[PDB]
């Protein structure tokens, strides 16, 4: 009815969309095997938005999978899911990037990508009308990278008015995995801020953190990690699937963000995410706990309000909720502090209720925000491609792939761009 | 002493305990004919942004 | 899906494969006095000849 | 009424808890594991 | 679908490839018949002998290895060993005569006959494979065979080839112990045609293996069985991400992307961390973080070189076992906050970290335990610009007083390879000093 | 997480090392394999699977004493790694203990204490002990101090120290290992306090029937002394304070630092069937100065700090009224400035009790520590007879052909004098 084509990039990005389709086929009520198991009539009457009828009174979803590698496509056909997939919308290459951008650019991925957008057309012409894809990708190496820009940039062309969302994974220093991470993410910024309609910022040094310190787990693998934190944040888009007193879709929700056409990066968030034993002793109202989160510690992404300005936040919520008490609480929450708020916006915040929560919660709740402390990540990782780059470190695996030293000091200053435009709006 | 790299026999108390080997059996069958690839004719149905058949009756 | 999302099951299983490997090990440990003993009188044969 | 519906709403809840611990005693008390997983002639 | 051929040169090649491929044969079913063992088997179901392996119709598998030698009595040893039945007959190319210890015997007139024949038969085996990422050379630097004959490939190789990532392990010769006396000659003349046409290059000196095993295990007289099988355990941890499924699998291309700064500074060290007598491997823990800091020290690298001098350019770490991704990010916590441990002023990240499910085996009578964590750690130091220096003072009494010449100078080989050569390594040995200088 | 690390150097402190690690191996009960039949997590570390390991030196520059240990009983109970053995005997040279021989085995020493490190997260204290009478207690534990504390800084290292009795010893050209020692200690330690212990002879006979001992039925009561000092940390009290509590609290100047008390009821089976032991008569019986372990008297000395250790069936009514009746009698003279003089941890857990020693089983025990001006007169008398060998320059040739100056031997002795004008005045 407003559909969504899902697209995975990346090895990050088959770890995720093998999360991101058990969450929501959870709520839809969907066995692996593909046929329809629920009890209520309103998860079946909005199917038509990430899914596809088969024969037989089947459900596939529509994802467009990639990698260069086909050790990682193996994996997704062999787990909990996954044989809902259809079979053609697999598409891998035969050797890797050698986790590297401009071989994942120009010369190594580039056979792919003829293959990749003719899958993407078959899942466009069976639509009524589509609000708009979606991307989930990794900026730390070249299938996720630099196949996640060559994309975005080969879609947003051909199909301009529907909207784009991204999840990039950026870079972090104290947990850093590659030595090419602040070499791939500062030019691949540039090819990211010119055709991404929204964008999000999710790091792994914050999902470390908030692993051992709020939910208390002792082992945080990677499964455990990427499903109870960020395969579930995408399920932001239940005003979409299901009805409510006052929704916003996904579009609305752009419209009240994003003040300036080149200011879109935000940091999300989850409300309940207490742990196994402290679940038992909280209060499942609408408090300020984890809703004045501005003491930061239960935030997904790595700079926090102190030391900026929120330009304009979101709150999406989930159940059976009273209107009185989402608003009175966005009146302790813009007062009792007062300065981390943009002056000339006396009203930032952008709300909404839906009315099915996620399974075996009462009360769930999803924080969005934007703000200009933003600005020190992309400082911060423009410092390690500014020294890397004056010695000319890891250099001659970019030139003499097509890719020349001009296009390295022009993702510098429009890297550079953004700390400015930022900057401005830091108090005016 | 080159008689030392083969004489032994392997007992089974001296094995790994688990084994994760790489399966290609789904791999394969993709990787022996090309992927999907448009040589069609294109059918899109008329798509309209808001107004799917509408009646205009009372119109004169 | 519940095996792989359980945490528990990954903190027993490292328990099973620990106490495996230290029995292994006690296994090569008998492996190994066997080959002494083996250079040992491998030795005294040599004494005998010399003799 | 809304009352009741909150009390037995909680009690579904602390059942389907104790159902889940019994599930993971279950599981880590009894063990299985597939063949084709076992190193190639430690199998018999 | 990932194939990876294995060519051995000289009797380095063959005795570290008959270590080498007792290890291969032991972590799948290949008993030395070839044929897996028949346990009713309804399955199978095993696709991770492809990489070191080609299935047969019938049961067996045969290697892809190409043993060469010029020197006929090791390769008959092979030929006449309990792996007779294993390898294909052909594949044993051996000689018709010695090169005894001479870079222009092993490299112009006695190595260029036998080479007709091999080049043929790498062909053979490289069609077969379908998607081939890169071959590994084994070989030495003391005799003929093995400075000379490997110089004729790597010139051969490389126009032959091209895009395929090479890779060697080399035994460099001691700066204090030694076998020979005419080896200096042939470890200077052997850098000029490697500098150029070898990918990325692995090196190992006879002193660290020969002191390490004296000192962490409680052993005492080694031989080449136990140097080989420590030097096996490393050939099968780097490739290991391709055999097995892991949580991040770095293949064979990925290293010399976050290993080699500039493509004349391609000579990594290489270390094992849980290597560990059984005796004594159940008297310690060998957690995540024993095994990283214990692998940092300067007593255990490799090379006779001291770490402590240069410092460090890029690092690559390999774990393998049952390691969470989690603590390989908390004992890099330990390592940086140190002073002793000085990374270089242009590279702030500075590691790449792998993991990798399946924990190593043993080999019945051998001398390293089995585990459950273990990790290769492949650094790129400095400090390997003094392992160079301590050999060129080594070249200069020979050469400027003129001995040993007399017989380089008949074979086929004028005198104006010395000279050049010489100053050959004096541009690379220049090139190490300028990047350590930090640049403000 | 609240590790501690202990030596046991010198022949003296392997006859220790029997006794402070018999009453460790049965505070908790410890297998000879290291699986029981978190308390314990101060000394050992869980391994992979089941094994634990003490962190525990044993640290001779002979190996004869250490494949002693090795013949011992508790073979794989102590881990061979940490325990440090020498080639060459140093043989009381400190030019052969600290230059030529110990730098080859140094980086070995440090590898091993950086590996173990890790584990070392939350240490509260690395307790060392040593002999001053040979290159197996003084050179190679300086030179550890020095190398330990320009490698960390911060890190707890303590010491208490084992001294030379003037009428008896071993070696008798000791004391300018003696003087040496008293100079490097100052530096690179948070402290150094009393093992020095002569008069464990006065107190193994006088109270306890076993004359004719070893240093063995001394060094029971030496690691009984060990035992009440960091058994508040090992345990939970009433009042437990640990050992980086303890550093904060005990030294007033930080140059000047080394008291003298015992443990007290050292008492056995045969005064133990008769005397009703209470908290006030054990610390009555142990105020008398006769029964000390430090050989000085501060009964006509200056009572100046103190600290107190209480084991068992301790009551805080017991430990008060006590102190107010021995506070009472200036049959103990009291100090100038200092009005109280008493300071107290509690434990819960009455002290274990190992066979083949000289005591007895306890309800509950006292202890007591009193830092004066004593040890003034002790190192008064050991200026008295230093300088004897010093005017006519013996075995000084054996020092110097190895690497070492007379230099040294010219500053360490002024150094000392140097710490006696800072004790003469308080
Ligand atoms: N690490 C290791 N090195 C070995 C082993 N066997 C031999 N070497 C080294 O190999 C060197 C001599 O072997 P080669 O160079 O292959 O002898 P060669 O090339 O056949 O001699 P030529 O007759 O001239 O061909 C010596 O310096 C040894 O140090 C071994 O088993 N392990
Ligand atoms: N008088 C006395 N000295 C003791 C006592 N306990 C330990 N000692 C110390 O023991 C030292 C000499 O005896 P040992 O410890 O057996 O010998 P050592 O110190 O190891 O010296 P070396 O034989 O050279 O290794 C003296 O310097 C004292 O410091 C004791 O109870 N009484
Ligand atoms: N969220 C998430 N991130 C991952 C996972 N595995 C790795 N990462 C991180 O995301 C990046 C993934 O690298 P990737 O681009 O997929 O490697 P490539 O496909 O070979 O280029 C790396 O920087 C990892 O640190 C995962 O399972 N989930
Ligand atoms: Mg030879
Ligand atoms: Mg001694």
């Amino acid at each position: 009815m407003r559909e969504i084509v899902h697209l995975q990039a990346g090895q990050c990005g088959n770890q995720i969309g093998a999360k991101f389709w058990e969450v929501i086929s959870d709520e839809h009520g969907i066995d692996p095997t593909g046929t329809y198991h629920g009890d209520s009539d309103l998860q079946l009457e909005r199917i038509n938005v990430y899914y596809n009828e088969a024969t037989g009174g089947k459900y596939v979803p529509r994802a467009v999978l990639v990698d260069l590698e086909p050790g990682t496509m193996d994996s997704v056909r062999s787990g909990p899911f996954g044989q809902i997939f259809r079979p053609d919308n697999f598409v891998f290459g035969q050797s890797g990037a050698g986790n590297n951008w401009a071989k994942g650019h120009y010369t190594e991925g580039a056979e792919l990508v003829d293959s990749v957008l003719d899958v993407v057309r078959k899942e466009a012409e069976s639509c009524d009308c589509l609000q708009g894809f979606q991307l989930t990708h990794s900026l730390g190496g070249g299938t996720g990278s630099g196949m996640g820009t060559l994309l975005i940039s080969k879609i947003r062309e051909e199909y301009p008015d529907r909207i784009m969302n991204t999840f990039s994974v950026v870079p972090s220093p104290k947990v850093s995995d590659t030595v090419v991470e602040p070499y791939n993410a500062t030019l691949s910024v540039h090819q990211l801020v010119e055709n991404t309609d929204e964008t999000y910022c999710i790091d792994n040094e914050a999902l470390y953190d908030i692993c051992f310190r709020t939910l208390k787990l002792t082992t945080p693998t990677y499964g455990d990690l990427n499903h109870l934190v960020s395969a579930t944040m995408s399920g932001v888009t239940t005003c979409l699937r299901f009805p409510g007193q006052l929704n916003a879709d996904l579009r609305k929700l752009a419209v009240n963000m994003v003040p300036f056409p080149r200011l879109h990066f935000f940091m999300p968030g989850f409300a309940p995410l207490t742990s196994r034993g402290s679940q038992q002793y909280r209060a499942l109202t609408v408090p300020e706990l984890t809703q004045q989160m501005f003491d930061a510690k239960n935030m997904m992404a790595a700079c926090d309000p102190r030391h900026g300005r929120y330009l304009t936040v979101a709150a999406v919520f989930r159940g059976r909720m009273s209107m009185k008490e989402v608003d009175e609480q966005m009146l302790n929450v813009q007062n009792k502090n007062s300065s981390y708020f943009v002056e000339w916006i006396p009203n930032n915040v952008k709300t909404a209720v839906c009315d099915i929560p996620p399974r075996g919660l009462k009360m769930s709740a999803t924080f969005i925000g934007n703000s200009t402390a933003i600005q020190e990540l992309f400082k911060r990782i423009s410092e390690q491609f500014t020294a890397m780059f004056r010695r000319k470190a890891f250099l001659h695996w970019y030139t003499g792939e097509g890719m020349d030293e001009m296009e390295f000091t022009e993702a510098e200053s429009n890297m550079n761009d953004l700390v400015s435009e930022y900057q401005q709006y830091q108090d005016a | 002493n080159s008689s030392n790299y083969g004489e032994f026999l392997p007992m089974p108390q001296f094995f790994p305990c688990y084994y994760t080997p790489r399966e290609q059996v789904f791999s394969s069958h993709i990787r022996a004919t090309g992927f999907y690839q448009n040589n069609t004719l294109n059918t899109a149905p008329d798509r309209t942004r808001t107004l799917d058949f509408p009646n205009f009756q009372h119109t004169l | 899906q519940f095996r792989e999302r359980c945490q528990e099951l990954r903190a027993e299983l490292f328990c099973i494969h620990q106490k495996a490997v230290c029995e292994e090990r006690k296994a090569q440990i008998a492996f190994n006095e066997e080959l002494k003993r083996q250079k040992v009188v491998e030795e005294q044969m040599f004494s005998k000849l010399w003799e | 009424a809304e009352e009741e519906e909150e009390r037995r709403e909680f009690e579904a809840g602390i059942a389907a808890e104790k159902s889940f611990q019994d599930k993971i005693q279950g599981i880590l008390s009894t063990h299985q594991v597939v063949p084709r997983n076992i190193h190639p002639m430690r199998r018999a | 679908m990932r194939e990876c051929i294995s060519v051995h040169v000289g009797q380095a090649g063959v005795q570290i490839g008959n270590a080498c491929w007792e290890l291969y044969c032991l972590e799948h079913g290949i008993q030395p018949d070839g044929q897996m063992p028949s346990d009713k088997t309804i399955g199978g179901g095993d696709d991770s002998f492809n990489t070191f392996f080609s299935e047969t119709g019938a049961g067996k598998h045969v290697p892809r290895a190409v043993f060469v030698d010029l020197e006929p009595t090791v390769i008959d040893e092979v030929r006449t060993g309990t792996y007779r039945q294993l390898f294909h007959p052909e594949q044993l190319i051996t000689g018709k005569e010695d090169a005894a210890n001479n870079y222009a015997r092993g490299h112009y007139t006695i190595g260029k006959e036998l080479i007709d024949l091999v080049l043929d038969r790498i062909r053979k085996l490289a069609d077969q494979c379908t998607g081939l990422q890169g071959f590994l050379i084994f070989h030495s630097f003391g005799g003929g065979t093995g400075s000379g004959f490997t110089s004729l490939l790597m010139e051969r190789l490389s126009v032959d080839y091209g895009k395929k990532s090479k890779l060697e392990f080399s035994i460099y010769p001691a700066p204090q112990v030694s076998t020979a006396v005419v080896e200096p000659y042939n470890s200077i003349l052997t850098t000029h045609t490697t500098l150029e046409h070898s990918d990325c290059a692995f090196m190992v000196d006879n002193e660290a293996i020969y002191d390490i095993c004296r000192r962490n295990l409680d052993i005492e007289r080694p031989t080449y069985t136990n140097l080989n099988r420590l030097i096996g355990q490393i050939v099968s941890s780097i490739t290991a991400s391709l055999r097995f499924d892991g949580a991040l699998n770095v293949d064979l291309t990925e290293f010399q992307t976050n290993l080699v700064p500039y493509p004349r500074i391609h000579f990594p060290l290489a270390t094992y961390a849980p290597v560990i007598s059984a005796e004594k491997a159940y008297h310690e823990q060998l957690s995540v973080a024993e095994i990283t800091n214990a692998c940092f020290e300067p007593a255990n690298q490799m090379v006779k070189c001291d770490p402590r001098h240069g410092k460090y350019m890029a690092c690559c770490l390999l774990y393998r076992g049952d390691v969470v991704p989690k603590d390989v990010n908390a004992a890099i916590a330990t390592i940086k906050t140190k002073r002793t441990i000085q990374f270089v002023d242009w590279c702030p990240t500075g590691f790449k970290v792998g993991i990798n499910y399946q924990p190593p085996t043993v080999v019945p009578g051998g001398d390293l335990a089995k585990v459950q964590r273990a990790v290769c750690m492949l650094s790129n130091t400095t400090a390997i610009a003094e392992a160079w220096a301590r050999l060129d003072h080594k070249f200069d009494l020979m050469y400027a007083k003129r001995a040993f010449v007399h017989w380089y100078v008949g074979e086929g080989m004028e005198e104006g390879e010395f000279s050049e050569a010489r100053e050959d390594m004096a541009a690379l040995e220049k090139d190490y000093e300028e990047v350590g200088m930090d640049s403000v």
